[PDB]
């Protein structure tokens, strides 16, 4: 393989193929972010639908 | 149009991905054991045999 | 095993008469609301408010003419769920707004997701690759663009198909008078796949039984097989000259010809979904302008084409005042397109 | 300038049929 | 018109009687097993 | 041996490359005619009067049609049901106005087809074979046959046969449906779940057999390759397929049995096409569609309209518009 | 030999099986219902 | 100058081909009236 | 009849293009070694 | 471990299919969707 | 072969006859009721023959209003009355 | 834009073999792919926040 | 404010995280009871 | 500008047909065993 | 058995890029006469 | 429609130029 000075410098962020953190690790955190996003798409679904109605929110061209 | 073309392109990537070992096919020396039912308690599972 | 994730895994995963699985979770209660729903609607559930129809069993309607129809056009694409702003909770409302409909799409929709899963899941336990989940995106292109982007891209649920045996044969007529939709070769790709898997279907099921080896003593061929037999059942080498010499070419491999009956009907239900996003948005193959320039300037030029097109004229006018109650429509006799004495 | 087109594709049709049929690849045993 | 029949008549003839005679010719010996 | 002999020899050749046989011998010259007969028409042909009334319709490419619209167009209301081979017309200019092809075409091609029904029992003889792909044929075959002949006999006229042409096929099965209410036939919906059951299990059987195929060749090779034309061995492990399917709904709802499973193949998509073709030929005779036009009535007697009733409306719409100078008379009794 | 009784089974053929006999007598008694 | 070493040949087989021009043909056979138009 | 102008070419290259696409696929696949 | 043979069962669970798909189908042709 | 009873030992015993020749009769008896008292009705708010229209009444009473449609249907159901 | 990428594509393709690109420890082609999905990540967040 | 269809939204919210605990609670409830032998 | 409707398609297939012609010859020598 | 008349053809590549110079020079300039 | 197909050509012209001066076939002394 050609070294060269970009890729010298780049080394470093293309070193740890396979690396892993043990176990579950942060996959209960990651579940709650997804939780949380799937409530957050919900909410802007629901609004954009007139299922979810809110104060000073009027969903068309016109306010 | 291109969106739904796109599901196709997901399940298609998605499986080649988890399925990658028997993409040229399946192990020639499979165990009918591992398919026939009640050999073991969990489905593809040797170390559960029954 | 391990963990709490790990002990779930392995009942999850028991090999029990009816498979369970993680897809299991989102399968079970998806299919049997959306099967539940339906039956719930049909056997007690009124049109009335919806659309002027009976549809229940209750109110005498047979199983033909049953359905869980669509929501009133009013109600827009409202989810219209069982809470929301529409039925306020209230259960009884909720049917006569026509909550079942978009219940039972949307339980249908994550169940067929859910059985997708189950096809993948059971593929991985028992080590095979995952084709039958592959044709199955077929079933879900088909289900999500005509019961889903179908009549989001119309003004409401109400265009969607209503969940009947009627109200679909309603629902074919509606878009070839509207949307000549058997004109739009998308359709005709679909109607290619379906007949020619039809077709496939067939033709390899009675090549096999007339290529069979004699493998018993029976008159009765049905006991001279073994699941674990190591040989073909039937010849491939005598089926191959059978097709050649009747129809020219023939199969010479099986792992072809069993991908290939995949290949058709699964393409063909994907291009029947690609016409329907069009259809979506009255995007149609309606016309052909060359025709229309000609007949226009020619009144003694006519087609099959232009003969369609009376139809669907005919078949507009007269099905619209009862088919779009929401539109109010009065069509006084004397406007109605007939031909003479009918 | 129509009827030419349909009228090629569907003879290029019928000779693709001739060449698949009396040109094709011939089976062979094992 | 005339002519035309008389041909086609001849023709159609022609080909009913290979039809007719050729599945007299033996017909059930020709197969690859018991004749 | 005699000429006669020889003859026979080579008519019954299984050394044909295509084989002839003696349903060959009649085969192959009506096929070529009624071949011959409709690429010349729908090249060519001008314009038909299909419904006898002078209003001649246009089905051929140089005539102003596409692919999509063109057709051989079915001959006229005036013949009815009598022969009108081409030497019944004072000329072919006559014979092209009141659609003398399409007679020539479909009779020819009835017959050629019904030929080539027998040419398989012929070779599967011939060749050893148990005789029933004929049978399987028999299915798209009768369904020519309702649409050709038996329908036009019900009603009186080969002008009501379906035309030979793709926007034709249209117009059929729309007047069709005003005529007979077709969707609302049990036969046609045998034929629905026939031919919607025949791709579905087509496609589960392709993609059931595709998912065990064993092992036999590289990731940069096709996996075709793993399969020799000949070989002995089977190509694929039902028992792991069985094993996914019987999963997948439950144990015996799926086959382990190849012959079982390959038979039910054949069976499903020939007997629901056999009840399709059997639905246009009975409604050939006017046993139509189930109608429950008005069936829901309230307690004054108000009509309660259903499903039924809405078909009813955009059947309305097709009967009031199709052939719309041609009835004189207010009910359409064919 | 000696069978459990309830099972993921049983549940499965009772959510179909209960309803149906329900249903089936509401369709039953709806056969002599007139307007 | 030095090989790459994940080339590969490409086939296509005579079967394949003719498969691929019937699919070409018939699909243009089919849009080419709405290409017309 | 009054078609669109662009069919003509819109046809001809539908078809062209991926059928020579194929003819080159296919000729040098024959041309390897037998 | 069985003690009614099950072709008796068969034949006594078909016949209660048929009686009340029989029923429905009486009921086609009185009552409410009769037409009447 | 998955473990559970075999289906046709259980439905040829004594016993899950014992038991369903009771369970059986008495949903598709609830199931009649649930129809014969007028219940199924009122819980799905379909209309009895009686009740699609008023005596005089023109029209239909199709839902023409989204976020008020509930108090439609309540107005359009005091009006038969 | 587009001429630049298309001669940089020359430049890629014939200059594969990058010592960038080799596993140090087995020196098989590997792309570290967790990683490259934060630095990505981190900069389409960059590109959102500022457009 | 909480409009009534944000109490709506909330209600819809917490049906479908009960319906889901009690499905999960179950679940893993019987798996611990009812282990695979190994 | 009024140009000959015809010209397009002529100079398209002028280009198309030759070139082609070229490019299965020239893939087809590549792949011959080397 | 094979004809042994039969042998290859070659085109190498630098008259591949010869012939699309000729094709392409001629097609640019006859197409303002194709289109006139 | 005629600017497009006389752009278009020259377009591939410049193309073949690259080609046929980057990835010639290189001249190579039978050495
Ligand atoms: C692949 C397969 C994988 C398997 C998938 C399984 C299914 C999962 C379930 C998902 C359900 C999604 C439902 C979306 C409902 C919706 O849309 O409901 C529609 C609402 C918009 O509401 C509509 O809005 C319209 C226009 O209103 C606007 O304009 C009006 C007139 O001017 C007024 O001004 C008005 O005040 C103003 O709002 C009308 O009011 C309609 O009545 C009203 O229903 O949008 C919205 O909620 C959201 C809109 C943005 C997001 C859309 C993403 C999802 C849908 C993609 C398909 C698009 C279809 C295109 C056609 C091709
Ligand atoms: C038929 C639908 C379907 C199927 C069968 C698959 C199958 C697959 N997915 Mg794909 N996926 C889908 C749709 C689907 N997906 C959709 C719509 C998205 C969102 C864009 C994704 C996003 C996605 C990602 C990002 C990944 C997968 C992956 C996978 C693979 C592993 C299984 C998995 O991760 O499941 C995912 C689970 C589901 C599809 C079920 C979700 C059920 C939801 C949570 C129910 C929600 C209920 C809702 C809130 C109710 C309110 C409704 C509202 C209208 C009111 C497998 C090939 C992974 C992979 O390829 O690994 C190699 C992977 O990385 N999926
Ligand atoms: C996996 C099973 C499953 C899935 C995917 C669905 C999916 C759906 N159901 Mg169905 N349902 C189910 C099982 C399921 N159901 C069961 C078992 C029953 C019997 C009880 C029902 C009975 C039912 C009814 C009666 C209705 C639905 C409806 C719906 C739809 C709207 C659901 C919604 O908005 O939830 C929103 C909730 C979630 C997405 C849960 C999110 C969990 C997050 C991650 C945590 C929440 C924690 C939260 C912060 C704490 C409480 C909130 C606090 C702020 C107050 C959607 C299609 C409606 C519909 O079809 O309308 C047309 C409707 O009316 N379902
Ligand atoms: C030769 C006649 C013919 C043929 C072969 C077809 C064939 C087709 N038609 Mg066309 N049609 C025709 C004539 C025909 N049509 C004519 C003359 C018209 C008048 C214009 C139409 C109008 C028409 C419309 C309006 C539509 C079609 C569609 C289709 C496609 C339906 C695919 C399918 O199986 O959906 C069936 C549904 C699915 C596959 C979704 C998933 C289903 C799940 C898996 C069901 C699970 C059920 C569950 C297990 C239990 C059920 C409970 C039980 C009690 C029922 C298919 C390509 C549809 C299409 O294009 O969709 C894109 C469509 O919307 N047709
Ligand atoms: C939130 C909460 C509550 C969660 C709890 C979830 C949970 C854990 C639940 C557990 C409890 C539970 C299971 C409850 C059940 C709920 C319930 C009843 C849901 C309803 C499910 C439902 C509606 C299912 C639909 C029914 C269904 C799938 C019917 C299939 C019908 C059908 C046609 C089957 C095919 C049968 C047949 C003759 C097939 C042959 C045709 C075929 C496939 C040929 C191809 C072929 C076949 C082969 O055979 C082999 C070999 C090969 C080669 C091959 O080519
Ligand atoms: C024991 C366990 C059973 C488990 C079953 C699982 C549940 C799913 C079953 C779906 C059944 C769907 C059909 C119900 C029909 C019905 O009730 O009609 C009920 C109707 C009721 O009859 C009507 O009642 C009215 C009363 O006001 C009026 O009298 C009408 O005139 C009258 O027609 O009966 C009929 O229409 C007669 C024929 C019914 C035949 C249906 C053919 C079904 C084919 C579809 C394929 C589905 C396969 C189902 C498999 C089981
Ligand atoms: C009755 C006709 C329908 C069944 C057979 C027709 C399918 C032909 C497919 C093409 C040939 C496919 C082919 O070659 O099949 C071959 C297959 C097996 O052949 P065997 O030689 O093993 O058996 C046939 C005889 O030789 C007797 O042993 O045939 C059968 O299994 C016949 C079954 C008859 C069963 C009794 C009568 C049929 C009842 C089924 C109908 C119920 C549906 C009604 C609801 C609407
Ligand atoms: C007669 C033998 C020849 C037929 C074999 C060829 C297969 C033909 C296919 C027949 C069509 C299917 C009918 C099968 C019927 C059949 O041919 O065999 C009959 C079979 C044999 O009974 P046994 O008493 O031997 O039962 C043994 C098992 O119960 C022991 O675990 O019993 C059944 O499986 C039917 C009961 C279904 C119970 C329904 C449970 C609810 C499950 C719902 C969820 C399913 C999952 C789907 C969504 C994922
Ligand atoms: C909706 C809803 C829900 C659910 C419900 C459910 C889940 C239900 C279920 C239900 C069911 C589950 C029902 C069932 C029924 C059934 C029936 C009604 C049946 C019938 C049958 C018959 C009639 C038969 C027929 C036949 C056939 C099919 C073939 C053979 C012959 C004969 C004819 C016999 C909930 C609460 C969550 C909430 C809200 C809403
Ligand atoms: C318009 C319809 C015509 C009506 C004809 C009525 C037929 C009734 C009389 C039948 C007489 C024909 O008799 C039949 O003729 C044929 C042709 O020569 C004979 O000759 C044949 O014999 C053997 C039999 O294996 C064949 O292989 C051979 O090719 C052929 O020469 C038959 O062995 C003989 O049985
Ligand atoms: C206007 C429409 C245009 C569409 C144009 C389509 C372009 C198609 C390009 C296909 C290129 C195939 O590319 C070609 O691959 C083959 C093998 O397949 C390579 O061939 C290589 O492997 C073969 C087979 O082992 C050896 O015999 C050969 O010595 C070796 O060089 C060629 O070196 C390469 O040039
Ligand atoms: C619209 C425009 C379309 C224009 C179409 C132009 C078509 C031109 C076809 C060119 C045909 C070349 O024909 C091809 O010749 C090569 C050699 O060159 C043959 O190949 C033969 O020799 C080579 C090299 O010694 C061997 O490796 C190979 O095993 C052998 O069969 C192919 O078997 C044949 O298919
Ligand atoms: C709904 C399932 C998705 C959540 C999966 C995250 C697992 S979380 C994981 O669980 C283990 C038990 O399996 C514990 O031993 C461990 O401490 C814990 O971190
Ligand atoms: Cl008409
Ligand atoms: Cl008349
Ligand atoms: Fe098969
Ligand atoms: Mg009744």
């Amino acid at each position: 393989a050609r070294r060269t000075w970009l890729g010298d410098i780049l080394r470093p962020l293309n070193s740890e193929y396979g690396k892993v953190a043990p176990g579950w690790g942060t996959t209960p955190l990651m579940a709650v972010f997804m939780g949380l996003f799937l409530v957050f798409l919900l909410i802007i679904l629901e609004i954009y639908n007139s299922t979810l109605i809110l104060d000073g929110v009027n969903v068309s061209w016109k306010a | 149009v291109f969106a739904l073309l796109f599901f196709f392109g997901h399940i298609w990537h998605g499986a080649r991905t988890l399925f990658r070992d028997v993409f040229s096919g399946i192990d020639p020396e499979l165990s009918p054991e591992q398919v026939e039912w009640g050999f073991y308690q969990k489905v593809g599972d040797v170390t559960t045999r029954k | 095993e391990r963990g709490w994730f790990d002990i779930l895994d392995d009942w999850l995963k028991r090999d029990r008469f009816v498979f369970v699985g993680w897809s299991g979770i989102l399968l079970f209660p998806c299919a049997y609301l959306a099967l539940g729903g339906w039956l719930t609607g049909t056997t007690f559930v009124t049109s009335w408010y919806t659309h002027g129809l009976a549809s229940s069993y209750l109110e005498g309607c047979n199983f033909l003419t049953v359905a869980v129809s669509t929501p009133a056009n009013s109600m827009g694409h409202s989810l219209l769920l069982l809470w929301g702003p529409e039925a306020q909770g209230d259960f009884t409302r909720w049917c006569q707004l026509g909550g079942l409909w978009t219940f039972i799409a949307l339980h249908g929709a994550f169940g067929l997701i859910g059985f997708m899963l189950r096809q993948f899941e059971i593929a991985r336990l028992v080590g095979v690759r995952p084709y039958n989940a592959i044709a199955f995106s077929a079933p879900i292109a088909v289900f999500v663009s005509v019961f889903l982007i179908y009549p989001l891209g119309q003004s409401s649920w109400f265009f969607a198909p209503s969940f009947g045996v009627a109200a679909i044969f309603r629902f074919l007529l509606f878009f070839q008078g509207f949307h000549n939709w058997t004109l739009n070769p998308f359709h005709m790709m679909g109607v290619a796949g379906v007949l020619g898997g039809a077709l496939l279907c067939a033709i390899h099921g009675a090549t096999v039984e007339n290529t069979l080896f004699q493998d018993g003593e029976g008159a009765s061929t049905f006991r001279a097989f073994n699941p674990t037999q190591a040989e073909e059942t039937y010849s491939m080498v005598t089926a191959n000259r059978f097709w050649s010499q009747i129809f020219g070419i023939a199969f010479s491999n099986k792992r072809w010809l069993h991908f290939f009956m995949l290949f058709v009907p699964v393409t063909g239900l994907w291009m029947s979904a690609i016409g329907v996003v069009g259809l979506a948005l009255n995007l149609r193959s309606y016309d052909f302008i060359s025709q229309e320039i000609r007949a226009a300037e020619d009144p003694e030029f006519e087609t099959f084409y232009t003969k369609n097109l009376l139809l669907n004229e005919g078949i507009r006018a007269w099905m619209a005042p009862q088919d779009q109650p929401h539109e109010n429509f009065v069509f006084p006799e004397e406007v109605l397109p007939r031909g003479n004495a009918l | 300038m129509e009827t030419i087109t349909y009228v090629f594709i569907f003879a290029c049709i019928i000779a693709l049929f001739f060449f698949a049929i009396f040109f094709r690849e011939p089976p062979r045993i094992t | 018109m005339e002519t035309l029949k008389i041909t086609v008549y001849i023709v159609v003839t022609f080909f009913v009687l290979l039809f007719v005679f050729g599945f007299l010719s033996g017909d059930p010996a020709r197969n690859p097993k018991r004749k | 041996a005699n000429l006669w002999e020889r003859f026979c020899n080579w008519v019954t050749s299984t050394d044909n490359r295509l084989y002839v046989g003696w349903f060959g011998v009649i085969m192959i010259p009506t096929l070529l005619a009624a071949t011959i007969c409709f690429v010349i028409a729908f090249i060519a042909a001008p314009p038909v009067d299909i419904d006898g009334i002078r209003e001649p319709v246009s089905g051929s490419l140089l005539y102003g049609n596409n692919i999509i619209t063109g057709a051989v167009v079915p001959s006229s209301n005036a013949i009815g049901l009598h022969f009108y081979p081409i030497w019944e017309a004072a000329s072919l200019d006559e014979w092209l106005y009141n659609g003398g092809p399409y007679q020539l075409i479909i009779f020819h091609f009835l017959l050629g087809a019904s030929c080539y029904m027998g040419r398989q029992w012929e070779l599967s003889y011939r060749l050893g074979m148990r005789p029933w792909i004929c049978v399987a044929y028999s299915a798209p075959l009768a369904s020519a046959f309702a649409v050709f002949l038996i329908y036009p006999i019900g009603q009186g006229s080969f002008s009501d046969g379906m035309p030979l042409g793709i926007s034709g096929t249209f117009n059929f099965m729309i007047v069709f449906q005003a005529e007979h209410n077709i969707l609302m036939h049990p036969f046609h919906q045998l034929g629905v779940a026939g031919v919607f059951g025949g791709a579905l299990f087509c496609a589960m059987h392709g993609s059931l057999v595709t998912s065990s195929l064993i092992r036999e060749t590289t990731e940069t090779e096709s996996a075709n390759y793993g399969y020799k034309f000949g070989q002995e061995e089977e190509t694929y492990n039902i028992v792991a397929a069985h094993g996914y399917f019987g999963r997948l709904i439950f144990q015996y709802a799926s086959f382990n049995n190849s012959r079982s499973l390959h038979f039910f193949l054949a069976a499903w998509p020939v007997v629901g096409v056999w009840f399709a073709a059997l639905g246009i030929s009975t409604m050939a005779f006017n046993l139509n569609g189930f109608n429950f036009n008005h069936s829901v009535i309230d307690a004054k007697g108000n009509v309660i309209n259903t499903w039924a009733d809405i078909i009813n409306r955009a059947n309305l719409g097709m009967e009031v518009m199709h052939e719309r100078n041609a009835h004189n008379f207010p009910l359409d009794l064919a | 030999v000696s069978y459990p009784i309830f099972t993921v089974r049983w549940v499965a053929v009772h959510t179909l099986a209960v309803p149906t006999i329900f249903f089936l007598g509401a369709i039953a008694a709806m056969q002599f219902i007139q307007r | 100058m030095e090989p790459n070493p994940n080339r590969q040949p490409v086939e296509l087989n005579r079967t394949s081909l003719y498969l691929g021009l019937l699919l070409i043909l018939v699909l243009a056979l089919l849009f080419s009236s709405y290409f017309f138009n | 009849m009054e078609v669109n102008q662009l069919g003509l070419i819109a046809t001809a290259l539908f078809v062209l293009v991926p059928s020579v696409f194929l003819i080159i696929l296919y000729v040098q696949t024959e041309s390897q070694q037998k | 471990g069985g003690r009614i043979p099950l072709w008796i069962v068969a034949t006594v669970a078909g016949m209660g299919v048929i009686v009340i798909v029989g029923l429905f189908f009486y009921g086609a042709y009185a009552g409410l969707g009769s037409s009447l | 072969t998955t473990g559970e009873r075999p289906f046709s030992d259980i439905i040829t015993s004594v016993r899950y006859w014992v038991i369903h020749s009771i369970t059986i009769p008495a949903l598709f008896i609830a199931g009649w009721l649930f129809v014969s008292t007028g219940l199924a009705y009122d819980v799905f708010g379909t209309p009895r023959p009686d009740s699609y229209y008023a005596q005089e009444q023109r029209s239909i009473p199709l839902v023409t209003d989204r976020f008020e449609a509930k108090q439609q249907v309540e107005t359009f159901l005091e009006q038969l009355k | 834009l587009s001429g630049l990428l298309f001669l940089a594509a020359c430049w890629h393709w014939v200059y594969w073999d990058l010592e960038l690109f080799r596993d140090p420890r087995t020196g098989e082609p590997a792309l570290d792919l967790p990683k490259m999905f934060g630095i990505h990540l981190f900069l389409a967040g960059l590109l959102c926040f500022g457009f | 404010t909480i409009t009534p269809s944000l109490k709506g939204f909330f209600i819809g919210l917490l049906s479908g995280a009960v319906v889901l605990g009690l499905t999960f609670a179950v679940l893993i409830a019987i798996s611990q009871i009812d282990k695979v032998q190994r």
